[PDB]
């Protein structure tokens, strides 16, 4: 629960990391 | 850059509508948010499964079509007819 909520979804990541 | 930016924006939107409310029934919260509970590698992997026609990915049709066109252009450049 708290572990997977404290994992930031893909949209929160900086754009270059997402690239 | 453009593909991942639109994907990130649409994923934030989908997150908003996912956790707006489930007052009718909240037993589906686990399945609806397993997407956002999966780590980013699997997130992008399963956002990128609109190839073929299995179509279990949550990717919207326009975002699917953009990559479906870019991939054909890239294959034409690579010489795979």
């Amino acid at each position: 629960v708290v572990a997977c909520f404290r994992m930031a979804p893909l949209y929160n990541l900086p754009r270059h990391r997402a690239v | 850059d453009d593909f991942v930016a639109k994907l990130q924006d649409n994923q934030r939107f989908r997150y908003n509508e996912v956790m707006q409310a489930l007052n009718m029934s909240a037993a589906l919260t686990a399945r609806k948010t397993k997407e956002f509970r999966s780590p980013p590698q699997e997130q992008i992997n399963m956002l990128l499964n609109f190839k073929d026609d299995k179509s279990e990915c949550p990717c919207p049709e326009e975002i699917r079509d953009q990559l479906l066109d870019f991939h054909e252009d890239l294959m034409t450049h690579c010489g795979i007819e």
